[PDB]
């Protein structure tokens, strides 16, 4: 009957709703990926900065040890 | 695939966070020792027709649901990892600020005792 | 407990020795030994006495030439008092905030403001003091371009005002945060919920103008049309037009089928439905 | 059975949205904190580098 | 309340003391100026705090100090950001020049980005913002900062397509998409950029857009299966026969399937207007 | 670099270098070293919480890396890997390998080609995977 056609139409309307839901989920994942990427690159730059700082600190400590040992 | 890439990269971020924490702790200890030494210096579809138009379709949708559950697992793991990273950074903050305070006070003291 | 008694005895003895040493240049050593005694007492797990000792050590440090160390001791004493009389902790944290602002650090001052607001609201029923502290923290954060903390404070104060029946402030804040989320490509997915809460706040005033408000929200945010919040709100209003519990009760029950409503939303729903 | 499966799927999707919302807000806060610490550590290392250079030149001038 | 009057009086007294100390002729004067500016900030009087900050920065720079001078200039610019955008922008330029003299590329690029943001959001100018974004992109690309450089290039292309010719936008989109095609994380988005360029080709002429979509499809086999490819083919067919009805049917179908970004709609409107 | 990282006790960093070396060796047609590295990495990542979801992948590569040597040894290795990690059965990798082995048993290249094309259509393949499948198609 026409009831079967209407049932098929409602079936497909629900399928379209699921389409929109999954599209939203994928968009959210794509949005999240960029923020993660930015945070990671920024972490990398900060790690580089702190590594340079510690290298300089160790050099200064060695120089201070040299100076104090030789002066005394 | 998007989720897998995000998870692996967040693991990398956590490792880097641990490394920087260790570096900051070492810096603080070295500066404190130096200051002390200096101080001492001084189904899915209902069946109206059945057929592959409904069977194959609900099989595909069940596979999709399984993948959605896998994404569930990925999301939970990601959330836990980020939760750990937050506290790690929060802990690093105070140590960095205290080290800055120590160096500033040491500079002031050095500029005062000289006259 | 033997361990607690032993720790307390050791801490009392250390504090007595510190008092003897200070009673006997000397300011630095007295401050250091008093700080050590305060730390040991904190390990002893007696909140009131340990906090008092820490506050005394902080005062002695203040007697010494130092600014940041005094602030650190003050915040430590306030944290210790957190398990003690709230007034002393509040005063010490206020003094620390004043010192930090004198030094010019807005971030730590705002963090201390948030902490004092939280302790004030949770330990004491006085909500207005916590609201004022939240407003000050939001001002501090906005001064330093900390949009996240400012938005969080605005959301908190708006929710509390809505609970207080100050729907004007809450709805204005909700509209502001919603338009801000619209402007930002990120976090724009919460604008629908923010507008739903604002619509609830407006409905609390009356129902005739709720139609204009929902029209404004829809035209400003077309995507709100397909969001379940818009459908539920309009259906609830239509059911409320009918003086029948069944209609809107069925609508809200069906909505609850998806997820559990929070206490604040449920309370507002009961308030609107009852009258 | 249709109602059960549909509501279960919708509940799961709602959970996805809520947890991802919380995670995104936390990530934003973490990024703000990481920017603050970046500037803080850069300024601190620059200041210590200036102070140690000043000390070096002062000690060399004295000796 | 007591706050404003007390802080203003304290700042004025500090300024008078510092002026007398400099008249006696120096680090104490600079510290006093900084403290008075801090009181001004606590007084909420954002204006005239930047003047004190600039005076302190000049006093410190007079004795060859650079790091502190640059930081003070940046702080003064940030303070003047709301009080006076022009003075803030000038102070940021001075800080960028100092950093470039010292060779700090990242700080200069960040300050350029801040200048672009303030100029585009507060004042009305796109060419200045485009130039600042271009400088930031160059600085970041020099320091292997791929993400920031790509973002700046995308924003510059967006502004150009919004107002300027389509050649720059097409070239930038082509470069960014070609770079992003190999990237696994960003592959899913690559098509996006290309599509925009294709639309930017239609304004030049229908043949240009047809050739551009042909080239993109051949270059990227996956783009052929994209729904964007079907929509663009239907749109090109409609423009071939000057049929507005089919064009609008395709536009409404695309909108129903997926929401618009408010930029595709404008270009589609332009193409429909010039379809004749 | 991998040896330096191993001596530094910084795990999860040398694994990528070893994987790249194994992939290059496989591209060099020396499959013993690549198979050894892949199996070691899979065993290491199997017990890792985060990397578990990826561990199975390595096994699949090994299977392909083990397919060029001969058919029977590849089948034995596939059985060993499936019994070692039961959840690897659920992965489409096992189904694809079994189907391709069944096709190669009867020397019907058409079925193998159809399976490869369908798998590529479902998920775009890798250049290394495509080259390996082409080399496998030789026999």
């Amino acid at each position: 009957s026409k009831q079967a056609l209407s049932e098929i139409e409602t079936r497909h309307s629900e399928i379209i709703k699921l389409e929109n839901s999954i599209r939203e989920l994928h968009d959210m994942f794509m949005d999240m990926a960029m923020l993660v990427e930015s945070q990671g690159e920024m972490i990398d730059r900060i790690e580089y900065n702190v590594e340079h700082a510690v290298d300089y600190v160790e050099r200064a400590v060695s120089d201070t040890k040299k100076a104090v040992k030789y002066q005394s | 695939d998007a989720g897998i890439r995000t998870l692996v990269m967040l693991d990398e971020q956590g490792e880097q966070l641990e490394r920087i924490e260790e570096g900051m702790d070492q810096i603080n200890k070295d500066m404190k020792e130096a200051e002390k030494n200096l101080t001492d210096l001084g189904g899915f579809i209902r069946r109206v027709t059945n057929d592959a138009r409904e069977n194959e379709m609900d099989e595909n949708l069940e596979q999709v649901s399984g993948i959605i559950g896998n994404l569930r697992h990925m999301a939970l793991d990601m959330g836990n990892e980020i939760d750990t990273q937050n506290r790690q950074i929060d802990r690093i903050m105070e140590k960095a600020d205290s080290n800055k305070t120590r160096i500033d006070e040491a500079n002031q003291r050095a500029t005062k005792m000289l006259g | 407990g033997m361990d607690t008694s032993g720790k307390q005895a050791e801490a009392m003895a250390l504090l007595a020795e510190a008092e003897r040493k200070v009673k006997n240049s000397k300011i630095e050593e007295a401050c250091e030994i008093y700080a050590r005694a305060a730390n040991m007492f904190k390990m002893a797990k007696n909140w009131s006495a340990a906090g008092n000792a820490f506050c005394q050590a902080a005062q002695l440090h203040l007697q010494l030439q130092s600014k940041h160390d005094a602030a650190t001791c003050f915040v430590d004493a306030g944290n210790a008092f957190k398990k003690a009389d709230p007034q002393e902790a509040i005063n010490c944290l206020m003094r620390a905030i004043e010192i930090y602002t004198d030094m010019g650090r807005f971030t730590i001052a705002a963090k201390h403001h948030i902490s004092i607001a939280e302790i004030y609201e949770t330990e004491l029923v006085d909500v207005e003091k916590a609201i004022a502290h939240y407003e000050q923290s939001a001002d501090y954060y906005k001064g330093e371009e900390s949009n996240s903390s400012a938005n969080k404070c605005l959301l908190k104060v708006a929710g509390y005002a809505a609970q207080l029946e100050q729907y004007q402030k809450a709805i204005d804040i909700y509209e502001q945060v919603g338009t801000s989320a619209m402007d930002s490509p990120l976090l724009k997915y919460s604008a629908k919920d923010y507008f739903f809460k604002a619509a609830l706040c407006h409905f609390c005033i009356d129902m005739l103008n709720a139609k204009l408000a929902v029209q404004k929200y829809e035209e400003l945010f077309p995507a709100f049309s397909d969001s379940r919040e818009c459908k539920l709100m309009k259906k609830l209003l239509e059911a409320h037009e009918e003086q029948n519990v069944d209609s809107y009760t069925e609508s809200v029950k069906e909505y609850d089928s998806i997820s559990r409503l929070d206490q604040w939303l449920t309370t507002m729903l009961l308030r609107i439905k009852k009258t």
